[PDB]
DNA sequence: TCGGATGTATATATCTGACACGTGCCTGGAGACTAGGGAGTAATCCCCTTGGCGGTTAAAACGCGGGGGACAGCGCGTACGTGCGTTTAAGCGGTGCTAGAGCTGTCTACGACCAATTGAGCGGCCTCGGCACCGGGATTCTCGA
DNA sequence: TCGAGAATCCCGGTGCCGAGGCCGCTCAATTGGTCGTAGACAGCTCTAGCACCGCTTAAACGCACGTACGCGCTGTCCCCCGCGTTTTAACCGCCAAGGGGATTACTCCCTAGTCTCCAGGCACGTGTCAGATATATACATCCGA
């Protein structure tokens, strides 16, 4: 089934939770908008990398070997899932 | 007759295993021949940064009154060092966290 | 319009086209009285390059124009 | 019907905490999180001892290229300490 | 009547109770489903193991975390207390991303 | 006298250059560069492709570990040029003989 | 028994690069254990194609500064004008290169 | 009267034929003494090749140029055009050099 | 021994001008001076340490190279 | 400058699922022996590094006048934080089902290894044309009135 | 608005050195043949990933109100910039001496490969206590006065 207009799940509320977790005080009401877009560009580039590894395999599910793989191949190490 | 069997690990009086760590820089194609030398260098050296990185968290959760090790703990340890912080700059660690700071001129006058 | 286009090879041929033909047209039309692939081959024009897309007319290409043919040898 | 043979670091991790922190246990998260640590130090080093041993026109890997790879890699006090512990595992290990 | 407090108070104390925790600050189901969606357009009728979504997670948010940290430095610089889109973009500019 | 021979990709950099462009010289500098270039993205590629093949516990490299690791490096448009080009270059090869 | 005449690897994939060099690097380079007979035809090519792209934009900026001869000004020119090749080439500096001519703009002069 | 260009004219001048060309910037004779200067406390009697030299002189100077380009936007952006060391600090801090 | 004095003002100031700066204020100077340091302790200690592992006595062209590719700086152009 | 209301830290019962430990066993590590090539060591050659002296000239250092930019203070109006009542779907607990991951046999086509040999590529020479340099005139700007 | 000085570019003539091409030869890529095993294909078993249905309640949403902060404007003072004069040392050319990098030959010994044997580590099952919840209470902190 075809999905769309999901990017909209990422509520206000929770760029705010995290952006208090950061350290801010005030924000302005235009910066949710802009935090939606760096996150999906950031997210298109690991799927690809890890597509990628998991098409080279002849597989069709998605292991977490793959996203660590791929998380790696760009300097974002990341510990605690194997491997 | 033969002699009774005494590890490697044993002579050197070490904890972490020689002939491991053997086998898997043979298999590991990274040389064409491997010295006799090498794993026990190896081997200390892990156990040397184990030991630290342990002994850390361990001072850690003992001051929040537990008795088991979170990675919370390991975060808090990790990133309170300047040695420490700076082997591991750029690994994130699940279910961490972050350090306690807020900036001097966000405050109530 | 008559234009007079020389190769690498010292050699000048004739070609004929109007000023609002495309390079790809043009480049058929020689390939079908010569034989060379069209996309093998690139010209210049008062030492500017041609675009596949672009026409002569606004290239300001006319009659008994002098082009310089050179060879893009590609493939395997 | 059993599953296969996973390794890991288990049995010396845990060996190493009892002998540092008597009183003191681990959950399993953290145990994940320290057998990554390990494996990444290790490909790490002997990585750099690799190329080490390559850039000279020489077929083998000693302690030698071990240290020097040890002492490019990590910051200063950590390198002079782990020297020293491994100079003197390789002595004892001789010795007998 | 009603006691209210200044504005200020209820955002540090925010800050501090979301600085003493550890747990996940987006919810689950709408970022699988903006997952599944994105890694729509790469290959149809894809399946995912539940750790592959829970690593994506913790990577993002750790991402977005740290950008959020730079830009309230960037922010400050410049006498201002709010944030605003021209810091997120001169974080990103100087930290080397297109 | 004795003297090491030294290898390099000077020649070949020349033919392609001379095949490009039919008039046009170049200088030292510029060799040197283009042979630190090339150097450079061998080793990157073939490195990826030594990993990829020892994650799936395999003990040869073959001509997809190639295809994967080019098209994990490049941007888009240059992983698919040279992918097309390699595909060419490999049908080219194994029907001659 | 009359041996045929050789012919170079490189002659049959219609290459300028050279298959057995490549070949004799993968074998010796500690990379695996076993290496197929069709990933040097493939490594040649690519590395072919890309020398080709970057001499062919280094080229024409020579040309552009009527110069018969390429110089390393011309090959930083050529790649930081280009968005693939820099995002390529993005932590790599080049000897002699220089930088491109920008200015920011609110310091132009007034009026 | 002695003719005098304003403030500003001579500094897009240079700035135009500085980045026209593609010379080193600094004399080579300073760098080598404070390179040689540098070495002196990690090893006894050390030697250098000319070429090791040069190269260090190019790595450093893309480095710095680099480093300067950062900290001119870092300036721009409090609305001001003199640039001053809290850019040059902000800027390193956020590049992940300074700890 | 102060060579680190031999940076003279107006070589920063080229490098700035270079860089795309109008404006230059009266402090700079330490600032780049400590950081060029930094910069040169880093390479040279890394460089050292290659040339005393291959038991010699000249540094040479090739390990700087390496040490400056090791801290993901690469170089091309001087023999790499 | 005090005082009331709110949020946060502190003390106690309690029950559940994860951590620590005991077993069997089987596969990986150790003991003993050979044989062979990689690496240590001594001697030799000569190339490139260091050191010194004279000049010359461009670049660095110093002083001065002044205009433009950094910074503090004021006023205004609007965008954002806080609180409350209503609406929505996330989260949890089950029940089905099957697509596909994971393991076992076997069998052949593909890659490593060896001996003969010949042509591609590298080192040394040399010759000349493209580019660097110098002097002069036309052009394009900037600042004061 | 307009015109006098400076700085830049276009053009022509001259000379030098490194880029492009030619020879000779030695080492490495070809050709032809054999052998062993790595992986490709077929079959089977069982897990966990996807789909659905119901209920509860906590979180998201929308609205009203007030206030503190972002931003423009003015004024002042001082500190870099542009220019002229004096001082200095960087660069170029040339000459001497010798340390250490780069080869070449010789020899001993450290490591890969094979066979036999056995005990260390891993999967599986079981129990009990460290800690997470819930409840109550005492204390620190904030905003008008």
């Amino acid at each position: 089934k075809v999905l769309r207009d999901n990017i909209q799940g990422i509520t206000k509320p929770a760029i705010r939770r995290l952006a208090r977790r950061g350290g801010v005080k005030r924000i302005s009401g235009l910066i949710y908008e802009e935090t939606r877009g760096v996150l999906k560009v950031f997210l298109e580039n690991v799927i690809r990398d890890a597509v990628t590894y998991t098409e080279h395999a002849k597989r069709k599910t998605v292991t977490a070997m793959d996203v660590v793989y791929a998380l790696k191949r760009q300097g974002r190490t990341l510990y605690g899932f194997g491997g | 007759t033969r002699a009774k069997a005494k590890t490697r690990s044993s002579r050197a009086g070490l904890q972490f295993p020689v002939g491991r760590v053997h086998r898997l820089l043979r298999k590991g194609n990274y040389a064409e021949r491997v010295g006799a030398g090498a794993p026990v260098y190896l081997a200390a050296v892990l156990e040397y940064l184990t030991a630290e990185i342990l002994e850390l968290a361990g001072n850690a959760a003992r001051d929040n009154k537990k008795t088991r090790i979170i990675p919370r703990h390991l975060q808090l340890a990790v990133r309170n060092d300047e040695e420490l912080n700076k082997l591991l700059g750029r690994v994130t660690i699940a279910q961490g966290g972050v350090l306690p700071n807020i900036q001097s001129v966000l405050l109530p006058k | 319009m008559q234009i007079f286009v020389k190769t690498l090879t010292g050699k000048t041929i004739t070609l004929e086209v109007e000023p609002s033909d495309t390079i790809e047209n043009v480049k058929a039309k020689i390939q079908d009285k010569e034989g060379i692939p069209p996309d093998q081959q690139r010209l210049i024009f008062a030492g500017k390059q041609l675009e596949d897309g672009r026409t002569l007319s606004d290239y300001n290409i006319q009659k008994e124009s002098t082009l310089h043919l050179v060879l893009r040898l590609r493939g395997c | 019907r059993r599953k296969t043979r996973k390794e890991s670091y288990a049995i010396y991790v845990y060996k190493v905490l009892k002998q540092v922190h008597p009183d003191t246990g681990i959950s399993s998260k953290a145990m994940s999180i320290m057998n990554s640590f390990v494996n990444d130090v290790f490909e790490r080093i002997a990585g750099e001892a690799s190329r080490l041993a390559h850039y000279n026109k020489r077929s083998t890997i000693t302690s030698r290229e071990i240290q020097t790879a040890v002492r490019l890699l990590l910051p200063g006090e950590l390198a002079k300490h782990a020297v020293s512990e491994g100079t003197k595992a390789v002595t004892c290990y001789t010795s007998a | 009547k009603p006691h209210r407090y200044r504005p200020g108070t209820v955002a540090l104390r925010e800050i501090r109770r979301y600085q003493k925790s550890t747990e996940l600050l987006i919810r689950k189901l709408p970022f699988q489903r903006l997952v599944r969606e994105i890694a729509q357009d790469f290959k149809t009728d894809l399946r995912f193991q539940s750790s592959a979504v829970m690593a994506l997670q913790e990577a993002s948010e750790a991402y977005l975390v740290a950008l959020f940290e730079d830009t309230n430095l960037c922010a400050i610089h410049a006498k201002r207390v709010t944030i605003m889109p021209k810091d997120i973009q001169l974080a990103r500019r100087i930290r080397g991303e297109r």
